[PDB]
RNA sequence: GUGUAGACAGCAGGUCGCAGUGACCAGGGGGCUCUAACUGUCUAAUACCAACAUAGGAGAUUGCAAACCCGUAAGGGCUAG
RNA sequence: AAGUCGGCUUCACCCCGGGACCCGUGAAAAGGACAGCUAAAUGUCCGUACCGAGAACUGACACAGGUGCCCCUAGCUGAAA
RNA sequence: GUAAUUCGAGUACGCCGAAAGGGAAACAGGUUAAUAUUCCUGUACCAUUUAGCGUUUAGUCUGACGUCUCAGGGCAAGCCG
């Protein structure tokens, strides 16, 4: 049986490495809609899950009592915070953490 | 023989005009009750009736019989429905219309006693008890006519559930198509003036018009009784 | 009565909720149980037979809460300490 | 708490799913019926607004499980309430 | 930078060509009228239309052993209404 | 001949759960489970090749049509079959 | 019923109606020129029946269900070291 002649993938591996680095992926390479390339429900799900996990860890370690935790959780569900970094920045700015 | 009309096809009973009887839940009628007897049952579920687009009540009676009943307004699961000459005149009970006070709302009214319930059965509207006499009792129908029935004729106390169903406009051909899928009625319907003369008395012509008066005699034979049948009058009320 | 009913909770021990009310009736610590117009009787006829008095409220469990200061609904409201009040006398 | 009710957005309501089809009159009728049906309805068994339509004419309480037959788009109709109040007046009289 | 991740978004600088969605793939647009509201259906094999249908509006018959209709009849459709 | 390991992703397949709609409320019956364990015997009949289509069907044809389709399809580019 | 039938609606009792609905149970490898979950090797499973050992919980559940949308977990295929 003659050897199978495959399809080599090295010149796709190099491009994949560059794309991981963030190159070869500009506007002149994008061809699907923004939304086909990044679904909005997926974006929201990851954002809200990150915020919720952050609030859960805060209330677990004791930096956040239940009264302000409820309001912060509803704020996050309402989209007041861009990300965990934004949430932490708001917490440190308005001194919501029960520092000791 | 200019072709038979849609009415003659329906009378023939072809599949295009037959009801999808397999889609229906039950032949809704009052439970059979011997002379001077009663039976009590409990409502176990409220289901949708595809043959009526109205709720129906599933009822388990004392005698081990499970039966579908025309549901009245406010009938709830777990309610005890009584059927008898001595039953409380209350919503959902099956009582003779001679024991219903004047001005009360009834539905599912038997044409004759023990008939099973004939009148006032669609979703929402009712009949009113007007007068009582020794052998006759009068009810105002949803039509507006007065019907004299035997006082022993049974009826469920209340109105039929589902009032206001026709209040929402169809809004869409397919909306009504989905309802027509469950009924024998042909949907959609071609106007007679759009047909050829072989298909209807009104068909044909260089331009659309019946060509003859649309009020037809009551004596006209089948295949000709089309348009306004034996109309007392026509037009919008003056 | 409009103020006696409020003062019974303002200056008195009560436990709201059917579970805690049934527990109080079972263990006797409740002077009585106040039940709304919508509370069943399948379990409640036993506490009726028991020496724990059963008061009937004039309104539903939804509106029993606001008159006793609770934002929620209350069906069984067994009282422990009448306090600065004679709600037991009002019941019976 | 609700949607972004823009300077012009308060007309279509739930009939915004129909676009420019079917006419303002029927769009208004359908929207009003949807609003009335989606309004909260108090349960006659527990007295709290948890009655939702489960089907054409079937209404169920999410709290106590009380299920009953009512109007097609409204749990309680004026004719049914009139009948109930007539019988209540009779019962009070006797 | 976001995200647990897959990935996605964004930035700074350098640089080549006539041309960087480089091939492939991939709306031309606007103004004024007639007509039908619209999606839909149609002369399989010359007519995909303004015709048919449609929701909406109106009228008529009939209380059910009904109106309407099929059968010579027995008996049926509408009607598990 | 090696035949040992890790990681990522995962549709269009499997399990599970939630929500919305009604305007078609979306079948029935056999069978199965709820009391069975052990050991012997029995389990008959029919189909089964091959094509399933730009040559195995159908259209008189080795016919550019039509005929069930797949709950069939690998790498790169690309939203993507 | 019909002049009558091989004709005719309905009712009663039966009986059929799906190789894509429901459904008791088998897999991998090898073997031929052509068959292979069918033959061979290995390892299983199901049904009744017989004999022994024991027995109802009985009438319930399952079979058993629409359209759209979405979460979680897994996985055939795919990809990387």
């Amino acid at each position: 049986a003659k050897p199978v002649k495959g399809v080599s993938r090295g010149r796709a591996r190099a491009l994949a490495a560059k794309r991981k680095y963030g190159h070869c992926k500009g506007h002149g390479s994008r061809k699907g809609k923004k939304g086909a390339r990044t679904p909005k429900k997926e974006q929201w799900i990851k954002k809200i899950r990150a915020l919720r996990r952050r609030l859960k860890e805060l209330r677990a370690d004791g930096a956040l009592d239940k009264s302000v935790y409820c309001r912060l959780y509803r704020k996050a569900k309402g989209g007041e915070y861009r990300s965990v970094s934004h949430l932490n920045s708001h917490l440190e700015s308005e001194k919501l953490l029960k520092k000791e | 023989m200019g072709k038979r009309l849609i009415s003659q096809n329906r009378g023939r009973g072809t599949p295009t005009y037959r009801a999808p009887s397999h889609k229906y839940k039950a032949d809704l009628r009052h439970p059979r009750v011997d002379e001077n007897s009663s039976l009590r049952g409990e409502v176990v579920g409220i289901e949708h009736d595809p043959a009526r687009s109205a709720p129906i009540a599933k009822v388990a009676f004392e005698n081990g019989e499970e039966l579908f009943l025309l549901a009245s307004e406010g009938i709830a699961v777990g309610n005890i429905i009584e059927c008898g000459d001595d039953a409380e005149v209350k919503p959902g009970n099956i009582v003779p219309i001679g024991n219903v006070p004047e001005g009360f709302f009834i539905c599912n009214v038997e044409s004759k006693p023990n008939d099973g319930g004939k009148f006032v059965r669609s979703s929402g509207v009712y009949a009113t008890v007007v007068t009582h006499e020794a052998t006759r009792t009068a009810v105002s129908m949803p039509s507006g006519n007065i019907k004299w029935l035997n006082p022993k004729c049974r009826a469920v106390v209340g109105i039929v559930a589902g009032s206001g169903r026709v209040d929402r406009p169809w809004l869409k051909a397919g909306k009504k198509y989905h309802k027509m899928k469950t009924r024998a009625a042909k949907y959609p319907r071609v106007s007679a003036v759009a047909m050829n003369p072989r298909d209807h008395p009104f068909g044909g012509g260089a331009w659309k018009h019946p060509g003859k008066p649309t009020t037809v005699s009551r004596n006209a034979p089948p295949g000709r009784k089309v348009g306004l049948i034996a109309a007392r009058r026509t037009g919008m009320k003056r | 009565v409009d103020k006696s009913l409020i003062k019974a909770v303002k200056t008195g021990k009560v436990i709201v909720g059917a579970n805690r009310t049934i527990d109080a009736a079972a263990n006797g610590s409740a002077k009585m149980v106040v039940l709304a117009s919508n509370c069943p009787e399948d379990i409640k006829k036993k506490i009726q037979a028991t020496d724990i008095p059963v008061l009937e409220y004039e309104g539903t469990s939804v509106e029993l809460g606001p008159v006793c200061g609770k934002p929620f609904t209350i069906a069984a409201m067994a009282i422990l300490d009448v306090g600065e009040s004679d709600i037991l006398a009002a019941t019976a | 708490m609700a949607k972004k009710f823009t300077k012009k957005g308060r007309i279509s309501r739930s009939a915004g799913r129909f676009g420019p089809r079917y006419g303002r009159k029927d769009r208004k009728l359908v929207a009003d019926l949807e609003e009335r049906m989606r309004a909260p309805h108090v349960c006659t068994k527990c007295a709290r607004p948890t009655v939702e339509r489960i089907g054409t004419g079937i209404w169920k309480c999410s709290k106590c499980g009380h299920t009953f037959a009512g109007g097609t788009y409204i749990p309680y109709t004026s004719v049914g309430q009139t009948l109930l109040r007539t019988m209540k007046n009779i019962a009070e009289a006797k």
